[PDB]
């Protein structure tokens, strides 16, 4: 188990760690988060009490380095940093732990939620979507735009998701216009899977990352990407059976974790009704259809 | 975007544009089978592609053999329409290619957009005009060439005959639409009006009769009266 210490908490803030969130008041003995499960990526995120504008946060993997948080009063945010002095870091963490000044990552033994949401998500792939090569962790916030959003404006601060566009020459073979528009299998299997992603695990990783950025930051371009990647699969008549079964599991856990009160803003009615009831794969997502119909029957 | 009565004069500016109407591409008769089921029999159709400024009509005749062994024909017909319009554009010299293509039915937007991805500068637009181009098969010379066709064929016409020698394209289009609306609403009476007078004939190289300016005024009034008469018959007014 690993630890993200905090130098201090100078401003009141709601702190998220993966799907958990807790409040720290403007000066308390708060010195970080311990018992973080090794083996997964994690996200530590922030919403300031006095300015809910900008949710922001950091994707990281404790196996890649020793990371801590320190408030910057000039830029007005909690910043992640790497500590290269390993003996310094271990002594700092030991003291805060001996002082019970860290909150515990509050994982229930039975609870596989975080694994089920991040099964295919890798730090290396996150760092290609979020380009800041001098850091081992990746900053994301509520307002960052995607490369596709920019094409339709600072490129260094963008989310470089893979562009999906159903009415593009990439999606449609000359001479197969009707075929490729009504059946996206070419675009899914040859262009995206064989061509760009190389395998379904990298596809699912980006799909999962997009969902998590939409949910944790309210990032609109991420929500668009998540729905695009779902619709691309559901609108293909030919999908490997293992991908369909895995997608059903992926979506089930995403819908199960979504806060009920954010459903109006995180779920696209058109995409979900098309995917569950009209698409080629309308009968292939039994777990996802069951939870959607019991939890969000209004959207359907 | 969409094309309506606000920007109506845009039709007659100097930006080349075409209307495309697909309503006569897939045509069928419905009949009973010997077992008492119902079956369709296709008949020859056409794509109606018109330059409203010049009157040039590119009539692609759709021969029934294009449907043989195909499924979902009403959907196929939209994509075949789009394929043929794309092929027409590619066949034209660059300086004759349209800058806009206006589809009379919104279901043609995606098929035409997908076929024209190679022409990102040609705008594909719907219209809020209700244009009576389905009645083109009430023009005898057009119906004749479609029904006689034994294979796919493109035939070129000028749907305004020689009218642009005497009137603007705005007025020619308004005359065409009134004529086609009348033929759509009551074909028999409209053809009665157009042909009643034997001393006014259709030139071999024309589609409509050789009316003088004064006779066109009379004809147009008679067509409006027909439309109005039919409106009153329909709604009991
Ligand atoms: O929002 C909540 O429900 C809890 C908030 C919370 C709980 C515990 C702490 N701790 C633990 C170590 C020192 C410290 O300050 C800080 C916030």
């Amino acid at each position: 188990m690993n630890t993200v210490p905090f130098t201090s908490a100078p401003i009141e803030v709601t702190i998220g760690i993966d799907q958990y969130s807790f409040n720290v008041k403007e000066n308390q003995p708060f010195h970080g988060i311990k018992d973080i499960p090794i083996g997964h990526v994690h996200v530590i995120h922030f919403q300031h009490a006095d300015n809910s504008s900008m949710r922001y946060g950091y994707w990281f993997d404790c196996r890649m380095g020793n990371f801590y948080i320190q408030y910057d009063p000039k830029d007005g945010l909690y910043k992640m940093m790497e500590e290269r002095d390993g003996a310094k870091f271990e002594n700092i963490v030991h003291n805060f732990k001996e002082r019970q000044m860290m909150v515990s990552y509050p994982k229930i033994d039975e609870d596989d939620t975080w694994y089920n949401l991040t099964e295919f998500v890798q730090m290396d792939k996150i760092r290609k979507i979020v380009r800041k090569d001098e850091n081992q962790f990746s900053y994301v916030d509520s307002s960052m735009t995607t490369v596709q959003e920019n094409e339709l404006s600072d490129p260094a601060h963008s989310l470089n998701y893979t562009v999906i566009n159903f009415k593009s020459r990439e999606a449609i073979r000359p001479g197969h216009e009707m075929e490729d528009f009504l059946d996206k299998s070419y675009y899914l299997n040859t262009v995206m899977l064989q061509g760009i992603f190389k395998n379904s695990s990298n596809y699912f990783g980006e799909l999962q990352f997009a969902f998590l950025n939409a949910m944790f930051f309210g990032n609109y371009g991420s929500s668009l990407q998540w729905h695009a990647m779902i619709e691309l699969i559901c609108s293909s008549a030919t999908v490997p059976k293992h991908m369909l079964d895995k997608l059903d599991e992926i979506l089930y856990y995403q819908i199960k974790t979504l806060p009920e009160q954010y459903s109006d803003i995180l779920l696209n009615e058109r995409v979900w009704n098309i995917c569950l009831y009209s698409s080629f794969q309308k009968n292939s997502l039994h777990n996802t259809e069951k939870i959607m119909e019991n939890k969000y029957p209004e959207l359907l | 975007g969409a094309m309506n009565s606000s920007n109506y004069a845009e039709l007659f500016n100097n930006d080349i544009k075409l209307f495309v109407d697909d309503t006569n591409v897939y045509r069928v008769t419905v009949h009973k089978t010997f077992e008492g089921n119902v079956a369709t029999k296709a008949i020859n159709g056409c794509i109606f592609t018109l330059n409203p400024k010049t009157g040039h009509l590119f009539l692609k005749i759709i021969h029934t053999s294009v449907w043989a062994g195909q499924k979902r024909l009403s959907q196929l017909a939209k994509w075949k329409t789009a394929e043929e319009v794309s092929a027409l554009v590619r066949s034209l010299p660059k300086e004759e290619q349209p800058k806009q293509i206006i589809v009379t039915r919104k279901a043609m937007l995606d098929p035409l957009e997908v076929h024209m991805l190679d022409f990102p500068n040609i705008a594909i637009r719907p219209t809020e005009l209700r244009l009576p181009f389905s009645a083109a098969m009430s023009i005898d010379k057009l119906s004749d060439v479609v029904m006689k066709a034994t294979e796919p064929q493109m035939v070129l016409f000028n749907i305004y005959d020689d009218w642009l020698d005497r009137i603007s394209s705005y007025t020619a289009f308004s005359r065409l639409t009134l004529l086609l609306r009348a033929l759509k609403t009551n074909e028999e009476s409209a053809k009665m009006i157009l042909l009643s007078d034997p001393t006014i004939t259709i030139k071999s190289y024309h589609l409509w009769p050789s009316f003088t300016d004064e006779q066109w005024i009379t004809i147009e009034s008679q067509m409006r009266d027909l439309i109005l008469t039919e409106y009153g018959r329909k709604y009991n007014v």
